[PDB]
């Protein structure tokens, strides 16, 4: 019961051609 | 817990709840442990609504600190003075 949940991680170091 | 403390260390939090680290910067924690806040290696790098620390007993064994620390969710945790 009424446990917290880790919030979303995002994006980074993005390359392409 | 400690007060001789790692490089550029903010403050502390203390886990009410435990989390078990899913992916490859992640940061384990049991309810009841004590983690040192530090600043980032880099500003992309840090996750919105995460903290990076070390856990205090895993910095009382001087442990190697760049291995050690990681991310967490910060609502797992309670800011401790």
């Amino acid at each position: 019961s009424t446990v917290p949940v880790a919030p979303p991680r995002r994006r980074r170091g993005r390359n392409l051609t | 817990g400690r007060l001789d403390l790692p490089p550029g260390f903010m403050f502390k939090v203390q886990a009410q709840h435990d989390y078990t680290a899913t992916d490859t910067d992640e940061l384990q924690l049991k309810a009841g442990d004590v983690v040192l806040v530090i600043p980032f290696q880099n500003p992309e790098e840090q996750d919105e609504g995460w903290l990076m620390g070390v856990k205090e007993s895993d910095w009382n064994q001087h442990k190697e600190l760049e291995k050690c620390r990681g991310v967490f969710p910060e609502n797992f945790t309670e800011r401790v003075p």
